């Protein structure tokens, strides 16, 4: 049950200043709003799992 | 779970001393005869089986041979065979496996 | 526990309730220590007073 | 049989064709673990 | 007879290096610093050692990753993250610009509270206007 | 020696290599910084049996004998 | 026995006992490492260990079993075929007898009746 | 351990966890007059298989050698 | 419940779970810290947690709870009856309901009937 829990991936922002090709791109990027759908979990970040598409360069030691 | 973790079903006793850990004695240990005690204690057996336990022994030895044998269809073959057509039960109790 | 609930699941309970204490000062000689050490690069490398 | 006890239940034949519909399941050697630093 | 003019002078200067640390160690190395290395030479003393302190940073974070692994009901044999049977390991981003180009650091003021819990205070400006206020 | 059956069980040690022993003819050697292959170069599959006791084999052999 | 060119990975893994082994495709590769001319159709290089074999027997055509067959490329494809059926001949009989060791098997991890949940 | 079945995460035997630890013997002669590390010549196969020649001398005599 | 003045610590601890508590029996040498005089039986000081109760009593009647109470000997003994008879009620329950966990119970690692060994 601990392990599961723990599963469930966090939300991680998706400014990210360390990687170069996020450096460029994030400044020609557009913000658009992100419009409450009722929930408390809208991933509008990237997530904190080694795995995700967005957070692969990020080591998680 | 610790991994130097035993569980043991007789009694012991543990030493008591400073930078040792035995085990020092065994409760209600009794001390048999010497090995020289039961030495003449076992050739007074032997003296006794070699004089007068020698007699009949050939046959003795097939029929313990036979019943060493997987099955009983093949005990039974090898009584009728080699020792010269025993009885499965009579021989049993020769031997002394019959209640 | 019943309806709701897992298994029930024995544990030691601590008591001891540690706790961060979030201060004010403790970045202030944080600070002294890396200024100290930022100091020491510019006495070192970039002293040229001699 | 042979001179030998097997004790077993009364055999239900059955069971041989019971309907055991295959569901996906893939192991992933390399994944997450509980924590992360 | 001894030498009772030496006595107590490894206190003295250990005294004289916590008043004043960096002028105690610029005078004790000054001769030493007459030969100046190159830059490149500077530059791997200071990166060599702080990527050595990096790691010990990393170490320490791993070694409270045990003690909370620990407590979660999961006792450990042996230490480190060296696996020495059948499991992957991860040495450590080598402190070389290819990798330190394609990998960084996870940096946990990035993993943040939903900001889906803003939205809660609607209840509060709802409620602001039942009660007349 | 001939080249170990393919095995893509591995581990990393740096970063994930994906090796695929199906990618080259003979299989590099295992270099301590890049991957360490599966135990076995050279094994196989075969089940096995634990040997009972000796004193616990002979009374097994008394009860069966008590029996017939 | 598998009943088919292609079996998904996971169903020969265990779930609940350590991954030191896969069973994996033919090594197509091997086959392009003979010198020799040879006739082979893609329609038997998917099915398990059969590939190793042909290649065997193209080997111990064009050489013999003395001092010729003694080459790398043939060797290999020996030793691979001699294993290939070993292996597979385990696993084979592993699925048979232990179904519930590998993934994918509905009795590695029980699923519960409702009955068995109090409610 | 490891080819006897059980996996082994980590490695030494600084144990983290709830374990006994056995720091190697401290270099100085109070502990090196109590203790002495284990020399494996000193295992030794019982003796009582040389008892076993004694099936050896008997059979010789019954085929008269 | 224990009835009796002595029980044995392997009765007390897990088989299939690391131990890291023991129930120990009553600590004899805190007694022997109170500085006042008191009257104390020997035929109370082996029955679990009494004794720091009975010391307890010793110490709030010679000092009260305000200023006088707070030293350490009469303060360590209010802990240890108070953390002694929660243990003691926690391992009472678990001995109740949970009698396979410990040592000495013959369901920890039941041994099977002969029936079941196929002879
Ligand atoms: C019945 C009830 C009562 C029973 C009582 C029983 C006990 C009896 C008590 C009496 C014991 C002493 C006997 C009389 C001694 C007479 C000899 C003498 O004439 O003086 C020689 C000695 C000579 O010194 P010196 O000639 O001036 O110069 C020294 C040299 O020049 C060297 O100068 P240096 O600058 O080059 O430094 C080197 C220095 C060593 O320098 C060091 O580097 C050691 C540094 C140790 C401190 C650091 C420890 C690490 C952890 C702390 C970290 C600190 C960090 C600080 C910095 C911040 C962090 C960066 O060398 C020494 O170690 C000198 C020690 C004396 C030599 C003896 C040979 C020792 C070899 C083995 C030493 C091992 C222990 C070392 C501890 C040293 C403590 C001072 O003088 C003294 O020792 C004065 C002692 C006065 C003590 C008064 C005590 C009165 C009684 C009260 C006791 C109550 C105790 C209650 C206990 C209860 C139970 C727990
Ligand atoms: C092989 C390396 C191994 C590593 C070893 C590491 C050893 C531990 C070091 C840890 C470093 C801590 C960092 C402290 C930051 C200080 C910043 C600073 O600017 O210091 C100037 C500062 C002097 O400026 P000041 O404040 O104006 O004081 C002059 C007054 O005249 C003073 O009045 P005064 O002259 O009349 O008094 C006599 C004089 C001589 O007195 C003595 O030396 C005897 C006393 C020694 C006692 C043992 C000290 C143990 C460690 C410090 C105490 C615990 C932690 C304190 C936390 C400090 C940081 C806030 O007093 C002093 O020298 C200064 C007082 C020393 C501090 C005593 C009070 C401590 C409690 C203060 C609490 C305030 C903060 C609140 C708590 C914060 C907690 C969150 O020096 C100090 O106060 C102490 C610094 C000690 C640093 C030692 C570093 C040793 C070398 C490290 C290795 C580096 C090698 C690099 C080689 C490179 C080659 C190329
Ligand atoms: C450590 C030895 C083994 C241990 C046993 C020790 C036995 C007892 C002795 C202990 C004491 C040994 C003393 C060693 C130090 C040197 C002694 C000395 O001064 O001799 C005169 C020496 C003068 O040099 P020179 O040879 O006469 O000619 C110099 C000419 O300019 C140009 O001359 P050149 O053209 O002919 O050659 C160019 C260059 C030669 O090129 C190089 O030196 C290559 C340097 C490449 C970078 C290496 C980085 C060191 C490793 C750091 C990593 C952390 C440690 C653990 C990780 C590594 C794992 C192995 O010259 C040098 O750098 C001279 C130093 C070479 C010998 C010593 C090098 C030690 C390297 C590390 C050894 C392995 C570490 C094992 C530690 C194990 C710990 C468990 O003094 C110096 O000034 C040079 C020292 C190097 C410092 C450079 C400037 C640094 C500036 C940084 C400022 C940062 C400020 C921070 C302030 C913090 C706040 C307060
Ligand atoms: C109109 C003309 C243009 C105007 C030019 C105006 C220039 C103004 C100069 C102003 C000088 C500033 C005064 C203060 C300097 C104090 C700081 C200092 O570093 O002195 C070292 C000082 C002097 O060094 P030195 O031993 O006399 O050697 C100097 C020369 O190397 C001589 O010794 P060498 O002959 O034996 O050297 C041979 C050289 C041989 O080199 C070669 O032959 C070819 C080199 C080709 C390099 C290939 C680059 C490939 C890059 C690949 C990149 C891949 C990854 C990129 C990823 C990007 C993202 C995608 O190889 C080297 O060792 C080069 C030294 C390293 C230089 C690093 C920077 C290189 C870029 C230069 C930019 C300027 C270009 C101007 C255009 C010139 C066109 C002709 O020595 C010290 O150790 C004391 C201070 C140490 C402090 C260390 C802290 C360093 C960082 C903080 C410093 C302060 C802030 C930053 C300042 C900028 C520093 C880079």
């Amino acid at each position: 049950a601990t392990r599961w829990y723990g599963r469930q991936p966090g939300h991680l922002l998706r400014a990210d200043t360390y990687w170069i090709p996020n450096l460029v791109s994030q400044r020609f990027a557009k913000h658009q709003p992100a419009h409450w759908d009722g929930t408390q979990n809208m991933p509008i970040f990237r997530l904190a799992d080694p795995k995700h598409k967005d957070s692969y360069m990020v080591q998680f030691r | 779970m610790q991994n130097t973790t035993n569980i043991v079903h007789v009694p012991v006793h543990m030493g008591h001393t400073h930078y040792f850990d035995y085990i020092d004695s065994f409760p209600k240990l009794k001390e048999g005869p010497t090995l020289e005690e039961n030495h003449i204690t076992n050739q007074k057996i032997l003296r006794e089986q070699l004089i007068s336990g020698q007699q009949g022994l050939e046959q003795n030895l097939c029929l313990r041979n036979c019943f060493k044998l997987s099955q009983k269809r093949y005990i039974e073959f090898c009584l009728d065979r080699k020792c010269g057509g025993a009885d499965f039960q009579r021989a049993a109790t020769i031997l002394g496996y019959t209640k | 526990t019943y309806f709701y609930g897992g298994i029930l699941e024995f544990v030691y309970f601590d008591k001891s309730n540690p706790d961060m204490c979030i201060l004010v000062h403790t970045l202030w000689i944080h600070l002294l220590i890396l200024f100290l050490i930022f100091t020491g690069f510019v006495t070192i490398l970039f002293s040229f007073y001699g | 049989y042979e001179d030998f006890v097997f004790t077993t239940p009364y055999f239900q034949p059955e069971s041989t064709f019971k309907s055991v519909p295959k569901l996906f399941s893939d192991i992933l050697l390399g994944g997450v673990e509980w924590v992360y630093t | 007879f001894p030498d009772r003019g030496n006595k107590r002078r490894w206190f003295k200067n250990l005294f004289r290096l916590i008043k004043n640390p960096m002028g105690y160690i610029f005078w004790k190395t000054y001769k030493a610093r007459l030969a100046k290395p190159s830059l490149i030479v500077t530059s791997m003393f200071i990166g060599f050692t702080l990527g050595f302190i990096k790691l010990k940073a990393q170490s320490i974070a791993y070694s409270k990753k045990q003690y909370a692994t620990l407590r979660a009901g999961k006792n450990i044999e042996g230490s480190g993250q060296v696996h020495f049977g059948y499991h992957d390991q991860k040495w450590g981003m080598p402190a070389i610009p290819m990798f330190q180009l394609m990998y960084y650091e996870l940096p946990g003021n990035s993993i943040v509270v939903n900001p889906c819990r803003n939205q809660n205070y609607r209840l509060y400006f709802e409620m602001r206007k039942k009660l007349g206020i | 020696a001939p080249n170990p059956y393919p095995n893509g069980i591995h581990f990393d040690r740096v970063f994930p290599t994906h090796y695929d022993p199906l990618a080259e003819t003979n299989r590099t050697k295992a270099n301590l910084q890049l991957i360490k292959y599966a135990p076995g170069n050279y094994s196989t599959l075969v089940v096995t049996s634990e040997k009972l006791p000796r004193p616990c084999i002979r009374t097994i052999q008394n009860y069966r004998r008590c029996q017939m | 026995t598998i009943f088919a060119e292609t079996w998904e990975a996971s169903e020969y893994q265990y779930r609940n006992k350590a991954n030191l082994k896969t069973l994996p495709v033919n090594h197509l590769g091997k086959l392009a490492e003979l010198k020799f001319d040879f006739v082979e159709y893609k329609a038997h290089q998917l099915i398990a260990c059969h590939l190793y074999e042909r290649m065997t027997i193209h080997c111990m055509n064009q050489y013999g079993l003395f001092k010729d067959f003694y080459r790398p490329e043939c060797l290999d494809a020996q030793y691979y075929f001699k294993t290939c059926v070993e292996l597979n001949a385990a696993y084979g009989i592993q699925k048979k007898f232990f179904p519930e060791h590998f993934v994918g098997s509905p009795y590695a991890r029980p699923v519960p009746q409702f009955q068995q949940l109090g409610l």
